[PDB]
């Protein structure tokens, strides 16, 4: 039963070594996506 | 109570010569009964399998009771010494007046006593009359599988006839499930299976009435309930909350695991304790989710109380089949009455002929057709105890004047009835002033005689009895009604006094409390006036609400009054005896019946019937509207409720509107519901009359009957009842109340 | 002494996960898109009503050329519709009656199916061309990569990528606990996410068969998912009547589309062409189109009577088809 | 009674492994090296009107000219298939007939029915009145001038002697109704089909049930005997014909098909034994092959249920009696 | 009672010591019979209309 939990330890240890992308550039890129295609949208 | 079981000598078959006196044509067919216990099918005269709905059988009389052939062409063919033990006639039909005969004749010895005993056991079985909804769809699938054509396949002209609201769906719904969908083609009976017919009915109709339930119980996105979401669906929404929960225990998570393993089709849901959407559309018309429980349908009432404290099903001039003036009297009408559940019949014995002196039966001064008396008592003693072993009260209108006809009709009853005619008083209840009447238990299997001891129509010109006819009158006895204070002071509880409908409305409203105070000791029958010459009926609820016992109707014309007196006597095991509620049979605590307020001593209920929808309601594309009556005490009687008529869109309409409330019913063990569904235009479809203290709450299928309480196969409703306890110029004072009840 | 000493570290780094979000907690879209004007009042109309089904429609999928749409129903009848001229081009019957999904191909000559019978049956454009068995739960949603490989999502808490020439579970994915109700692909098909039943949104990398990112936030079921069209964000449905918008770069939920007088939960989510709109379905039979960067209702698409079961715009964003439970698959514009 | 159950059934599994040891090649394997008969079509050559109700049975003569029929009117009629002249007209005294027969001499024609009594007519009036069945009579066939084998509904058969009228041997051993029987062309053995799905093979010499055959799952309605004496073909209510042998002790073919559901009523073989003419319940008579198990033509000619057949010893033609008072002779 | 079950074994007793031949010869006895009689059977092949008595 511990081997189910020992999969989770190797599941969460790879969540530590992920590059942090902050929301300043990221959410503004989602802002920039809706503006770069703002006239190619037949439901507005 | 037993489920309908087919014995081995009916599944395999016997060989029966079916004859008919009309066309004088007899074949040689082999009768069977399909293993569910539904139909009586035989391969026909030109290789087409006929049927007969086994719930539409009223009697199966054999032997000496059967119908003998009268034509010497048929008589010389069948072979007519002791061979009138192989005959069998199976009467059928919706009403008592309309009966068809199926004159069989067996070809082996002692195979007709076995059959006709085991077909009457299958026609009068409770759990195949108050059955499930899913049983009433296997009764409409077996009808489709039996009636094959000559080739031996199911014709598509039968599937386009049974579900015939719009045939543009059935031609589409057959073509999408993988059968042959043309107008003249055939489906083989082993590629038309119950798993396929179930898949046929899902494609046929669209069901938002079920899907409205599946949003309130929490089934949101996953196609399965849990065990927990079902275990508190029953104990929260579909549990009758009048009842004591210590004796009626709520549902356990080990008990609800069987409800999954009985209905759920998929295997990946069965092992995980989860029920799919098709498992819940199967459960709602299962054998546990019924509109009535099986404690109020079998013979479970306190049968120890005396005979003054019972509703006794009765009749008035029951030998007639038409209007009261120019009709035709019969003798078959007694057999259809005493089989239905009647317990008091009427006989108008008139003086016979000067050629030979023997009495007979006819209506006085109307030149109606005459039936002889000797064949009436043989049609009474045969069938008095074939459905209910509880006593029958004969009620003579003795009109003869000769002395020799009086003794001759006295010798008939002591000979035809045998030992079932109560000629002596019992040991425990002798006829002295101050005693009570016997119970139905201590009179079980006996037959009493009502006659004089030693706008009325014809019952006012009655003759003084003689010393021979007066020997049989023992317990029930007529005496001319003088007053109330003379009756209570005398205190002989073996007297009765008949009242017409008029003179008992002059004594229902003038003094109702003394009427009930008298109706706990003694009897009083009620029979309609002579000005209803088309044989219509007054409401019996006018005179049960003061506790008369033998309220008599005309059994021939089935209007809403006679559709009541055979829907309120279907309970207590179809025995024709119902116990009066507690404060109408108790000598200490009396009450006014006309009370606009509740009474200290009776708990009051409240009711909210919501009529959601209903499937397969009509043969033609037309709208349906539902009336929800509720009879009772005059402060309970509401007859104004009705839905709006639907559009006739498909097989099942949907009504989406407010429920019908009944807030304060003072006496709820006397009240009774009624849910009639009409066609748009007054044409009847069905009705079901339920009692009030026994009806469950929650989402149920009410499976409609016809106008004489025989089950219809396809149509039903999906209603939602909600019962709970209640948490709070004298004539015109009372005549303005009964006008909701008289109509 | 051993089963406790892992739980001290099984929740140690998880607390470093949320504390990494606090270091990344810089702004939301309410404080960075507040100077953006809304789109106004959005009205649509029933352009074409595709009668032709017999029972509840349970899924649909648009084609590649924005013309053909498939629609699997509960009666077991795939119909490949033509939106331009209101045509039933084919009508493929099924050997699996209880359906809950359907698909189409990017090249456009293959269809899929699925449902309660645990089998995904690729057809050809009509005969049964393939069969995919091996799931121990109900099949719920299946999508196509190309003409050779197909992903599914099942009721046995496992997603599975298949091969269409062999018919075996080539790559199998594990990690959820409840059922797996829907999945969707990124527009590059390099990484696909799926939403479970027990309130999680996990991302599976297709090239390796192992997760790399796990989202949380819901308190109930998840019944739909769909991608933002640039492939760096996605959005889900729920049972708690709130859609979301997650950021695959920033690992954090960004915006909730919550509103009062809204008690029915979502059953279908799909974005629009330029990513300004988020459409949705509900149990009030409407289809509330939400503006993305303002978290606000902007239009009601109310043309049904029973609940909405599937929804989706085209590959150019011209039309939008909602398939309800009354066999009436409309097209709005 | 405990020991009797197992040691009886232990021999009943001694049959099966002895049957499995014999079943080396079923008959469909060997006949593949022979071409089929292809298509064969018969037409209605004559038609025999004069009966008034349903027709139940018929049996050609050994002189191969006449026949007989027994209607529900109790009107026994002897026809001539050459000129369509009713040669005699014999009225019964019990209109519930169920069978008839014909003698190899041609002089005696028997007819019995539901009235349990096998009357024997001379060629006119009854000569012998054979009674002793406590159930209904279902089929009877003549051996010779003096011996007739009947088959009642009291789960027996019989072997009479009509000069005495007494039963010589009571062929008992069935567990249900006995439906039909068929003598042998060498007149030494015969068969009997029941409502227990139990064909048999008795012998007239000793009186014993010699062999026993099972295999069907419904009633057995009619059985014919092969013109070699080696085989016999039966017909059941499960819409199948089968073909046994007295030596192989097992079914050798099974002439079934899809879209054939309703039961069978009467079978017979041809003169050589190549065909197997069955008469079904869906009003058509089929022609199988005794070796190929393929159809070869249908006799779609009647308007009610076909209830009796018979093929002449000269093999010229067949005749089908139906329920619409018609006898069609097909060649 | 017991005697019908007694004779059920005794009827089955003589069924034990029966002899057989193989089905390869049993399907060869039938296959010898038809082809030796197919030259004269008037239902496989038709006859001339002169010798045919029903035409
Ligand atoms: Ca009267």
């Amino acid at each position: 039963s511990i081997a189910q939990a020992r999969k989770l330890v190797e599941q969460l240890k790879m969540e530590a070594n992920i590059d942090r992308i902050k929301v300043s550039k990221a959410a503004a890129d989602l802002m920039a996506y809706c503006e770069a295609h703002a006239k190619e949208d037949p439901l507005l | 109570l037993e489920p309908p079981t087919v014995v081995e000598t009916l599944r395999r078959g016997s060989k029966f010569i079916k004859w008919d006196e009309e066309t004088s044509s007899r074949n040689l067919v082999t009768l069977r009964v399909d293993p569910n216990g539904f139909f009586l099918y035989w391969t026909g005269p030109n290789m087409e399998v006929d049927t007969l709905d086994i719930s539409s059988i009223r009697d199966t009389r054999t032997g000496r009771y059967a119908r003998l052939p009268k034509d010497p062409k048929i008589r010389e063919v069948l072979g007519f010494a002791r061979l009138e033990e192989k005959l069998m006639t199976v009467v059928s039909g919706p009403d008592p007046v309309n009966t068809v005969f199926l004159n069989f004749m067996a070809v082996q010895d002692d195979t007709a006593k076995v059959w006709s005993e085991e077909l009457f056991k299958l026609a009068m079985n409770i759990l195949a009359q108050n059955a499930s909804r899913n049983t009433f769809l296997r009764k409409a699938y077996t009808k489709l599988k039996l009636q094959v054509n000559q080739d031996g396949r199911i014709p598509v002209k039968n599937i386009l006839k049974m579900f015939s609201a719009d045939k543009k769906r059935v031609e589409t719904a057959l073509e999408s499930c993988g059968l042959k969908f043309n107008r003249s083609e055939s489906i083989r009976p082993d590629e038309f299976s119950l798993e396929i017919f179930e898949r046929f009915l899902n494609k046929l109709c669209l069901r938002p009435d079920i899907d409205k339930i599946l949003l309130e119980i929490g089934a949101k996105g996953k196609p399965y309930l849990t065990l927990e979401q079902l275990m508190d669906f029953i104990n929260q929404k579909q549990r009758d909350p009048r009842l004591n929960e210590v004796l009626y225990p709520p549902l356990r998570p080990s008990q609800a695991r069987l409800l999954i393993e009985k209905y759920e089709p998929n295997q990946q849901f069965l092992e995980r304790d989860q029920m799919s959407m098709e498992g819940f559309s199967r459960y709602l018309g299962g054998e546990e989710n019924g509109i009535l429980p099986l404690e109020a349908l079998d013979l479970s009432t306190d049968m120890t109380q005396p005979l003054s404290a019972y509703f006794i099903n009765s009749s008035h001039n029951t030998y007639l089949t038409a209007g009261q003036l120019a009709g035709t009297s019969s003798v078959e009408m007694y057999r259809q009455a005493l089989l239905w559940g009647c317990r008091c019949v009427e006989l108008d014995v008139w003086k016979g002929r000067p050629p030979e002196e023997e009495p007979f039966i006819t209506h006085g001064f109307t030149m109606t057709t005459e039936v002889p008396l000797r064949d009436v008592l043989e049609a009474i003693a045969e069938t008095a105890f074939k459905t209910s072993p509880y006593p029958v009260i004969l009620s003579f209108e003795n009109h003869v004047d000769s002395a020799k006809q009086q003794a001759k009709m006295a010798e008939y009853c002591r000979s035809i009835f045998g030992d079932a005619l109560l000629i002596e008083p019992l040991d425990k209840y002798p006829l002295a002033p101050g005693v009570p009447l016997p119970s139905p238990q201590d009179l079980m299997g006996r037959i009493l005689v009502k006659n004089k001891k030693r706008d009325e129509g014809t019952a006012s010109s009655e003759v003084n009895a003689t010393e021979e006819m007066s020997t049989l009158v023992n317990y029930i006895e007529p005496v001319k009604f003088k007053s109330f204070e003379a009756a209570r002071k005398r205190n002989k509880c073996f007297e009765m006094s008949s009242f017409v409908e008029t003179k008992a409305m002059e004594q229902l409203t003038k003094s109702p409390m003394e009427f009930v105070e008298y109706n706990k000791q003694q009897l009083s029958r009620i029979y309609p006036k002579g000005t209803r010459v088309d044989s219509s009926n007054y409401m019996p609820q006018l005179f049960w609400n003061v506790g008369c016992q033998l309220v008599a109707l005309n059994f021939q014309t089935l209007d809403v009054a006679m559709q009541l007196n055979a829907g309120v006597f279907e309970y207590n095991g179809r025995s024709g005896y119902l116990l009066k509620p507690e404060f109408m049979r108790r000598p200490d605590k009396s009450f006014d019946p006309f009370t606009e307020v509740i009474v200290d001593g009776i708990v009051a209920n409240a009711l909210r019937v919501k009529v959601i929808s209903g499937q397969f309601l009509s043969d033609r594309k037309v709208g349906i509207y539902v009336e929800v009556d509720m009879f009772g005490l005059p402060v309970d009687t509401r007859r104004k409720y009705r839905t709006r008529t639907s559009q006739g869109n498909s097989f099942n309409p949907v009504w989406d509107e407010e429920p019908f409330d009944f807030p304060k019913v003072v006496l709820p063990t006397l009240a009774s519901l009624r849910i009639a569904a009409f066609e748009e235009g007054g044409k009847f479809v069905g009705h079901r009359i339920l009692p009030v203290s026994a009806i469950r709450s929650g989402y149920h299928y009410v499976c409609l009957r016809n106008e004489a309480n025989q089950p219809l196969c396809l149509p039903a409703l999906l209603i939602y009842t909600e019962a709970s306890d209640y948490i709070p110029s004298l004539m015109d004072q009372r005549a303005r109340q009964l006008a909701a009840l008289i109509g | 002494s051993e089963l406790d000493q892992l739980r001290q570290e099984a929740e140690q780094l998880k607390n470093q996960i949320r504390d990494a979000r606090k270091a990344c907690a810089d702004a939301t879209l309410s404080q960075i898109t507040n100077n953006i004007d809304p789109v106004g009042r959005i009205q649509m109309r029933t352009r074409r009503t595709l009668r032709g089904h017999l029972a509840k429609i349970y899924a649909m999928h648009w084609g590649t050329d924005s013309r053909l749409l498939v629609s699997a129903s509960q009666d077991g009848k795939l119909i490949i519709w033509d939106s331009y001229t209101t045509n039933k081009v084919h009508a493929i019957p099924l050997r699996s009656s209880w359906v809950m999904t359907c698909a189409y191909a990017p090249s456009g000559n293959y269809v899929a199916c699925g449902g309660l019978d645990n089998i995904c049956s690729i057809y050809n454009l009509v005969r049964v061309s393939r069969e995919l068995a091996g799931h121990t739960g109900y099949l719920s949603c299946c999508r196509f990569l190309d003409d050779n490989q197909i992903v599914t999502s099942s009721g046995d808490t496992t997603c599975a990528l298949w091969d269409i020439e062999t018919g075996q579970q080539t790559t199998t994915f594990t990690g959820h606990t409840g059922d797996v109700m829907s999945l969707s692909l990124a527009p590059d098909t390099r990484l696909f996410v799926s939403g479970a039943c027990d309130a999680s949104a996990k991302l599976w990398d297709v090239r390796e068969g192992m997760c790399r990112q796990t989202f949380t936030g819901h308190e109930s079921d998840i019944n739909a998912i769909c991608f933002f069209p640039n492939g760096n964000a996605f959005a889900t449905g729920s049972d708690d009547a709130t859609c979301r918008l997650f950021d695959l770069r920033a690992d954090q939920e960004l915006m909730t589309y919550s509103h009062d007088n809204i008690i029915c939960g979502i059953t279908s989510v799909s974005f629009s062409k330029s990513g300004r709109l988020l459409l949705a379905g509900y149990d009030d039979f409407n289809c509330n189109v939400w503006d993305a960067l303002k978290a606000d209702r902007a239009g009601v698409l109310a043309g049904h009577d029973n609940r909405v079961s599937c929804l989706g715009v085209t590959d150019d964003g011209m039309a939008v088809a909602t398939g309800s439970w009354d066999s009436f698959l409309k097209i709005w514009n």
